[PDB]
């Protein structure tokens, strides 16, 4: 029996706001600025409390004559409101800049805080790495004067989850994040992030379900309803896993044997044997297909594309990126840097090696760490004692982060710019500590 | 490749799999990984006769090559 | 005011900064931009 998706049902309440008797002006503020999702609050709380896709509508009603502005969650209330989002993300960058302040003044809204000249509350910002001069200095620009705030700090997400998974501060490791647009492996030794050594492979969450999309326009040209983006994410995120073997696993999944069960029929919503072509195997699976059936032509039959497109992150030529693999690169950093020569690990490598950590928002795709054991397993001279760590949710780790950053009040004040600091810097300043972006120079 | 130890005995068993999309068309075989590890010690008991040995040193053209 | 700056001009314009300051210098090794964290090309075919 075929299954059918749809689009995901609308909130029936709208989002509450926190209590402003419970605001403290000597609490900082977490914020997340992730390229999927939004995450804000307090730091003395450890569970969240405001989780919302960044999103932002002008619903002009007709009767009032006024631009009405939906923030988040509150976009989803209703389909059309749902359907005119308005991600502030172009690219891996932010582009337009006023939708930053309205939805940072949605989240100070939402955050029951009564300021006055602008927010008295030090600020605690992710960003990716490498971040281009415009955008941080537009980020210096917004937040030293429209907000008002004494201090900020900033650092990555990744080396933010691995300070979180690690909170001693100076342990060894290897760290690795599928984010929702970009992959990056940073090495990090005695607790501070080697950015010399850093790579960087341009995919992520939203490659692979444009991946998708423009998969199944490919395999189905003649498909009379569009489908939306979120089946596409939704199916994306039901229907595949990371296969353990590739090369093996493309010679058989063809066969009658596994499309009995490793094959998933998705339903469109609306009101010369077949056995030894292998087109009717790709196409409509191990069941025979009628062409006057209303309900056969509004299906979808996802059999090789469910171990094809996780495999793109471990060969980037599927997709198109000229550019290693993720073991190839993990070979790379491991095997040939850090004073390691290919054969002899040195110390340092083996300590990367037992505290090699998977986070980002795409390492819910399962059978990843099973394949990335296997690989290590692989290249590694043997013996070596391989340890991986996943978290249960590894989207959630970086608020953890700064949680835990600044919990520990010692190394707190190590990494912030106050307002002084800035005044007399300018804009164009970099503060090199161990959990963020280093100079662009030697 | 292979390798024995005791006799240093060497037999190409042919080029990895993994090297099999450098060339669309190739006049190498290309075998796969050996799934097992790489050091393999395994302990064998050998019967000879002494008519074997009578025979390996009574060569009159000369020892045989591999 | 405030220009939209849309993302396809600003690799163009950090590349056209990082020369500038290169060539100012040479008239420096770089440590980590967005050009040298990227990643190498693969070795196996």
């Amino acid at each position: 029996k075929a299954v059918v998706i749809d689009d995901p049902p609308l909130r029936q309440t709208p989002e509450p706001f926190d209590e402003q008797s419970a605001y403290n002006p000597q609490s900082p503020i977490a914020i997340d600025f992730g390229s999927s999702k939004l995450r804000a609050g307090f730091v003395n709380h450890a569970t969240p409390t405001h989780i919302f896709p960044n999103a932002l509508t002008k619903f002009r009603d007709r009767k009032l004559n006024k631009n009405f502005t939906f923030v988040g969650n509150d976009t989803l209330l209703d389909q059309a409101v749902r359907s005119q989002s308005r991600s502030p993300f172009d690219g891996p960058f932010v582009t337009n800049w006023n939708l930053t302040e309205e939805i940072l003044d949605y989240t100070f809204h939402h955050l029951g805080v009564v300021p006055d000249n602008g927010i008295p509350n030090p600020i605690l910002l992710t960003e990716r790495l490498a971040t281009v001069q415009s955008q941080r200095t537009n980020w210096y620009q917004i937040l030293f004067e429209t907000y008002n705030v004494p201090g900020v700090t900033f650092g990555i997400d990744s080396l933010f989850s691995f300070y979180n998974y690690n909170p001693s501060g100076n342990k060894t490791g290897l760290v690795i994040s599928c984010g929702h647009e970009d992959t990056n492996v940073i090495p990090v030794v005695d607790g501070a992030g080697i950015l010399t050594d850093a790579k960087r492979i341009n995919w992520g969450g939203h490659q692979a379900v444009d991946y998708l999309n423009d998969l199944m326009a490919l395999k189905y040209p003649y498909f009379p309803t569009k489908m939306s983006y979120l089946q596409y994410e939704t199916m994306y995120k039901d229907y595949c896993y990371v296969s353990r073997n590739y090369d093996e696993d493309i010679e058989k999944i063809l066969t009658l044997e596994n499309l009995d069960t490793n094959d998933v029929v998705v339903e469109a919503p609306f009101t010369y044997d077949w056995r030894n072509s292998i087109l009717h195997l790709f196409l409509r699976g191990p069941r025979p297909h009628d062409s006057e059936n209303i309900h056969e032509q509004h299906q979808m039959h996802l059999n090789v594309e469910r171990i094809r497109v996780p495999e793109v992150i471990f060969q980037p030529t599927m997709g198109g990126q000229d550019q290693a693999g993720i073991c190839e690169l993990s070979e790379t950093i491991l095997l040939k840097k850090f004073g390691s020569q290919p054969g002899k690990l040195s110390q340092t490598s083996i300590d990367m090696v037992n505290n090699v950590l998977i986070t980002g928002g795409n390492a819910k795709v399962p059978g990843l760490k099973e394949r990335i054991v296997k690989e290590f397993t692989g290249f590694l001279p043997t013996g070596t004692n391989i340890t991986v760590n996943m978290s249960s949710d590894p989207s959630l780790d970086a608020w953890k982060g700064m949680a835990a950053l600044a919990r520990n009040e010692e190394q707190y004040r190590k990494t912030v710019i106050s307002k002084k600091e800035y005044e007399e810097y300018g804009p164009e300043y970099i503060k090199e500590h161990k959990l963020g972006n280093t100079k662009y120079f030697e | 490749i292979y390798i024995e130890a005791n006799t240093g005995a060497v037999k190409r068993v042919g080029r990895s799999d993994a090297y099999a999309t450098e060339f669309d068309l190739e006049t190498e075989e290309y075998v796969p990984l050996p799934k097992g590890e790489v050091h393999k010690k395994k302990e064998i008991v050998q019967d000879v006769t002494l008519h074997d040995l009578d025979v390996a040193n009574a060569r009159p053209q000369g020892g045989q090559d591999v | 005011t405030r220009r939209h700056k849309s993302a396809r001009q600003l690799i163009s314009d950090e590349n056209k900064r990082i020369n500038a300051l290169l060539t100012k210098a040479n008239k420096l090794v770089p440590k980590a931009t967005y050009f040298s964290v990227e990643a190498p090309p693969s070795i196996r075919p």
